[PDB]
RNA sequence: UAGUGGCCUACCAUGGUUUCAACGGGUAACGGGGAAUAAGGGUUCGAUUCCGGAGAGGGAGCCUGAGAAACGGCUACCACAUCCAAGGAAGGCAGCAGGCGCGCAAAUUACCCAAUCCUAAUUCAGGGAGGUAGUGACAAUAAAUAACGAUACAGGGCCCAUUCGGGUCUUGUAAUUGGAAUGAGUACAAUGUAAAUACCUUAACGAGGAACAAUUGGAGGGCAAGUCUGGUGCCAGCAGCCGCGGUAAUUCCAGCUCCAAUAGCGUAUAUUAAAGUUGUUGCAGUUAAAAAGCUCGUAGUUGAACUUUGGGCCCGGUUGGCCGGUCGGA
């Protein structure tokens, strides 16, 4: 239809951005950059109705042009600016921090850390390659060339990727016992030292996937993440690790154990 | 629908222009004040051409003011009140019939009531109803309202096909008239 | 009728003459008195015309 | 066997068998040939409204005993003539010919009421203004 | 154009409008609760449509279903909420065995009457209405109420607009200023 | 506002606004609305700061009498209201000089009536001015 | 071409689709969640707040540009059609608010960027996208249109059952009551809002039945509710289907009076349901409509019977409880 799109209408954002229903006839339409359209989360939809540091959007801009709130070691000032998944964002505030990692409903949520990993970050190899003047290089989920890898790491692996300059000082293989993040799907959120692979040559290369709980699921395997050890993951995961309890048990949690 | 576009173009012939198209217009209030010398020039305050000008002491009753924005010649028949001789009897050419509704005299049941049994029962050309009250929109300040409903229900009380009657403190109103003969 | 003169009220005149139709008697106590009064008809003896009967009351 | 295939593949002939035996169905013939929009002079309507023709000549197809006021009348969404007729019956003095109606069936799309041919349609709203509160001696009821 | 808003339609017409013996019995709930229509009645009527339509739903697959163990287990954890449906006899199969007046009584349209300060189903019908009634702060100003098991304990009148005391009222001082005391103004 | 009960809960004190915004409780009981500028100059000496920094919406009732839930603000300085309060409500308080408009349709034909002439328009004040007059 | 390609083009080959329904025709056909349904299946509709497609009156065509076969862009044709000083010169409300015409059938030429957002070089500007107000019985929700005694009784009980002592309690007749008491409506007041309405708020003021009065359809069967009384006795009437009036009308005009639903009840068409009258579930063909004149036959639809039982070693997830050593549980 003539280019592109630039408006996104209410009840056609993804449900995890949890808008309501009411208030409104539109959704703030993230802009192009390090990430989908579909799992976005732009600068908006944290600040001022999650966070609820702005009351509307002349307030969240009010911020923006005020050079405050910093997503990844820069001083990013757009409304609609995709801050996605993994990104660490730090305040200029009272200086609190936070991360941009999911619950297990397949939505992000408040998570304020440290500051031995608000320093870094981490990322999917999406690829590995061989370009200009026979340079290899990795590109990461989000957006980052990477140059000068290490030749033993190929696709699928995982980074550490620091913030002050985008330097590699780490990674993880792929095989068996590796804690692990899904990335897409349905089991969104999840965890769990994956079991094995499986090939099919020409289509999906699904996974077997255990968790905490002993509780397998098969993902795909363009949404497998895989960022560990039995029991080591790197970075500080929020509350309630991930494991996904049943609506049975919290019936149990936020009826039986909280209601007395 | 051809067909029915040409039944939308011969009735196009008689009513449009002005080399014999100018039409009676014949204004006879239900009350004996509302006087229609301002109803002339009160409510044409909005149009604001000079149908103004001649609206004189030296009666005409051929008002041929083109007014310059629906173009089109005119003719409003400004009779007294008492001459009801004519009221009922030129009114064989008489298409536009205006009634003069006011609650400051209760429209009366030999007077105005019996004008309304009188130019009905002749057979109402065209009634397209006009509140012509200057001194009736501050009788009440406490949702005043009333002083038009009764009025616009009055209209429907015999001769319903006018849904609202209309107040002389809006601005289109009054080359809704023009829009209402043209 | 009398628009400004009688019924350009919504209602204080319905017709509120002490004059009544009927000998004043018009108070059908309106809504939930109404099918209170009717529950007293129907509740408390009575009976009228042996089970199958024709049609408003009156005599057999 | 019941005169039917049953077998787990035959289903090729049902929906076809089917198929040939809806058309024995009155209304499903009715319905898909659009023969309420190529006849049925409401055209699928509800309602019309259209000019009085004159007075009605009683030609007896069963019974109600009179010359019965009613009303030849011409639609002016279509212009197919067609007979018509009042409730509350009498009162023929107050509207002239080629003046206005609004119809609506009797029950059954008519049919049969009187002893008048094709009365179906009984009158609602005469030139804009209604019957119920003008039987109730607010106005008055027409003529043809 | 906005997110569209969703509405029900809450209440069952019958099949039989002319079915004696049903408006008979029908009748019969009308005086005695003090209420206003068949309406009224149809309100209580389609309630007990969805409720008896779900717990008829839900016997149907056998337990072992986690369903059948969450969302049975919270309607048979909420009627006894308002007071309606007893603790004693929950295991979703007496409530296909409760009724109209059950439903009907758990309402401050009753619980007016039946628990003291009541004086009739119309005089405290018409102080629902004249807000002479109370739960804990706030007048509950619908006879319909439904009273949620815990705020019967907490009936109390309005401090405002006495019979609760703190004041006198809107025709006291047309009287009370020219008769009860000033017939030596 | 007998029994006055001011009760400042659901504090946020937004340090990147210089704001302490919060909603507010008031028991009014036996009279009627607690106006802006009237809480306005009672909040504001006892929590903290001055009467320009004070902001006030919400604020309606609950049903019956006393209780009303508003919403206020208190900055922590003066010209912070200058410029991060929406101007409506220094109007509505006087902290702001109303700059009166015309419409908004006589603004949107004065837009379209000087979108029909390019440049500014001084020479038709002697270009048209002159030959027509003959 | 951005690129695959009969997409063309030049020579070749003679193919390809089909009774497994080609091809052709009609659609009152924009496709997907929805609706009415409600034993289940089936049925009919889907313009419509979301997604995708298409168009800016109908067909072409091209520029700028990352992006358009764009129309609040352009050129031409075709259909219209404005002013004119007779010399172009001007133009697309299938955007908003309005007009005409068409219908049965559908709002006000308001206020404003406060909000959801979008665009810009950009905290600042613009936004009929949008929100708010006005019309609005589409559809939906909750609820007005009024109290409790006393007093004359009727009783049902019943009090102590020496009931055989009168009324503790009520059913209504009671218009005789009895003062206290209030909202719809008018209002300071401030909240309410970008500015105002209202709506929770709130002091002052406004009720007695004449108050401040709830209508709408029926009143022969299906279909509750009189064979009541007058005028009416085929005269109209009444009838969705049947059925009465010819003079003893429960069915006519009226007076009563009553019956339902209740600020809501009718009517018109359309669909669904009951409708095993579409039947795969789940009909029917001797006579009620329906077995053919009888064989041969292809496609289709089915198609005879056979292929590793009985028992041992334990593991014991679950239950019976004499065990009860825990006094609802192993």
């Amino acid at each position: 239809a003539r280019g592109p799109k630039k408006h996104l209408k209410r009840l056609a954002a993804p449900h995890h951005w949890l808008l309501d229903k009411l208030s409104g006839c539109y959704a703030p339409r993230p802009s192009a950059g390090p990430h989908k359209l579909r799992e976005s989360l732009p600068l908006i939809v944290f600040l001022r109705n999650r966070l609820k540091y702005a009351l509307n959007g002349r307030e969240v801009k009010a911020i923006l042009m005020q050079r405050h709130v910093k997503v990844d070691g820069k001083v990013r000032t757009d409304t609609t600016y995709p801050a996605g998944f993994m990104d660490v964002i730090t305040l200029d505030a009272t200086n609190e921090n936070f991360r941009l990692v999911y619950d297990v409903k397949g939505r992000f949520a408040v998570h304020r850390i440290t500051d031995e990993e608000a320093s870094y970050k981490l990322g999917k190899v999406k690829k590995v390659q061989l370009g200009k003047k026979g340079v290899p290089y990795v590109v990461t989920h989000d957006g980052r060339t990477i140059r000068y890898p290490d030749p033993n790491i190929k696709v699928n692996d995982t980074v550490k990727i620091d913030l002050a300059s985008g330097k590699i000082t780490d990674f993880i293989k792929f095989d068996a016992g590796k804690l692990v993040y899904v990335t897409g799907g349905r089991n969104l959120g999840r965890i769990g030292t994956i079991v094995h692979k499986e090939r099919h040559d020409g289509g999906f290369d699904l996974v077997h996937i255990k968790d905490s709980l002993d509780n397998t699921f098969v993902t795909r395997l363009n949404n497998v993440f895989v960022i560990g050890e039995q029991g080591k993951p790197y970075i500080s995961l929020p509350k309630g690790k991930g494991i996904k309890l049943s609506i049975a048990e919290e019936r149990d949690r936020r009826r039986a154990q909280q209601g007395l | 629908r051809a067909q029915r576009i040409l039944d939308s173009i011969e009735n196009r012939k008689l009513f449009e222009g002005k080399n014999g198209a100018a039409k009676i217009i014949t204004i006879v209030p239900l009350v004996n004040d509302l006087d229609p010398l301002d109803i002339l020039y009160k409510l044409l305050k909005c149009a604001d051409d000079e149908g103004i000008m001649v609206q004189e002491v030296d009666s005409k009753r051929i008002f041929n003011v083109h007014i310059k924005k629906f173009k089109s010649n005119l003719k409003i028949i400004i009779p007294d009140m008492t001459n009801f001789l004519n009221i009922l009897d030129c009114a064989k050419v008489a298409d536009f019939v205006v009634f003069g509704l006011s609650g400051v005299q209760e429209v009366d049941e030999e007077f105005g009531e019996q004008i309304i049994r009188a130019l009905e029962l002749q057979g109402i050309a065209s009634y397209i109803g006009v509140i012509s009250n200057l001194s009736a929109v501050h009788e009440k300040e406490k949702f005043q309202l009333d002083v038009k409903q009764s009025l616009e229900s009055y209209f429907k009380h015999f001769f319903p096909s006018e849904e609202r009657v209309y107040n002389l403190e809006k601005n289109s109103d009054a080359l809704n008239v023009l829009r209402t003969l043209c | 009728a009398k628009v400004h003169g009688s019924l350009a009220r919504a209602g204080k005149v319905k017709s509120q003459t002490p004059k009544v139709e009927k000998t004043e008697k018009p108070k059908k106590p309106k809504g939930r008195a109404y099918k209170r009064l009717l529950y007293t008809r129907r509740f408390v003896n009575v009976t009228l015309v042996n089970g199958k009967r024709r049609m408003n009351p009156g005599p057999s | 066997g019941k005169g039917k295939p049953r077998g787990l593949n035959s289903a090729r002939k049902l929906r076809v068998h089917r198929r040939n035996n809806r058309w024995a169905e009155n209304n499903y013939k009715k319905r898909l040939l659009g023969t309420a929009f190529k006849s049925s002079p409401f055209g699928g309507s509800s309602h019309a409204k259209g000019i009085v023709l004159e007075k009605l000549g009683i030609e007896s197809k069963q019974p109600n005993s009179a010359i019965r006021k009613c009303v030849r009348v011409q639609l002016i969404k279509n212009g197919k003539k067609v007979t018509a007729f009042v409730p509350n019956d009498g009162c023929l003095n107050f509207v002239d010919e080629n003046d206005e109606v609004l119809l609506a069936g009797f029950g059954r799309k008519g049919k049969a009421k009187g002893d008048i041919p094709g009365v179906r349609f009984k009158v609602v709203k005469v030139s804009g203004v209604s019957l119920l509160a003008l039987w109730k001696e607010k106005k008055e009821k027409p003529r043809s | 154009p906005r997110a569209p808003r969703t509405y029900s339609k809450t209440y069952s017409t019958p099949k039989r409008p002319y079915e004696s013996s049903r408006l008979d019995a029908e009748l019969k709930l009308a005086g005695e609760f003090g209420l206003k229509n068949k309406k009224e009645i149809y309100r209580i009527s389609f309630q007990l449509s969805k409720i008896r339509r779900a717990a008829r739903d839900l016997l149907t697959r056998d337990e072992k279903d986690p369903k059948r163990l969450f969302e049975g287990n919270a309607l048979i954890r909420r009627l006894v909420r308002v007071g309606v449906l007893s603790e004693d006899k929950k295991k979703l199969d007496y409530v296909l065995a409760l009724k109209v007046e059950d439903f009907l009584e758990r309402r401050l349209q009753t619980q007016v009457y039946k628990l003291g300060l009541a004086k009739s189903v119309h005089h405290a019908r018409v102080l629902i209405t004249q807000r002479h009634i109370a739960v804990g702060k706030q007048i509950v100003n619908i006879p319909s109420f439904m009273v949620r098991l815990d705020s019967e304990k907490h009936i109390d009148f309005a401090p405002t607009s006495p019979f609760g005391g703190a004041r006198p009222g809107r025709v006291a001082r047309r009287n009370a200023a020219r008769k009860a005391e000033a017939s030596g103004e | 506002s007998d029994a006055v009960t001011i009760r400042t809960r659901k504090v946020i004190s937004n340090p990147l606004l210089a704001r302490k915004q919060f909603v507010v409780d008031v028991l009014h009981p036996n009279r009627a609305n607690v106006s802006k500028d009237e809480l306005r100059e009672k909040l504001a000496e006892v929590y903290k700061a001055e009467k320009d920094a004070v902001s006030v919406f919400g604020f309606r009732t609950q049903f019956g009498g006393g209780k009303s839930v508003g919403f206020g603000l208190v900055y922590n300085s003066v010209a912070e209201a200058k410029k991060f309060e929406p101007t409506y409500r220094l109007v509505r308080y006087g902290l702001a000089e109303k700059v009166e408009k015309a419409s908004r349709q006589q603004r949107k034909q004065k837009k379209n009536r000087d979108k029909k002439i390019f440049g500014t328009g001084k020479r038709l004040a002697k270009k048209v001015a002159r030959r027509n007059a003959d």
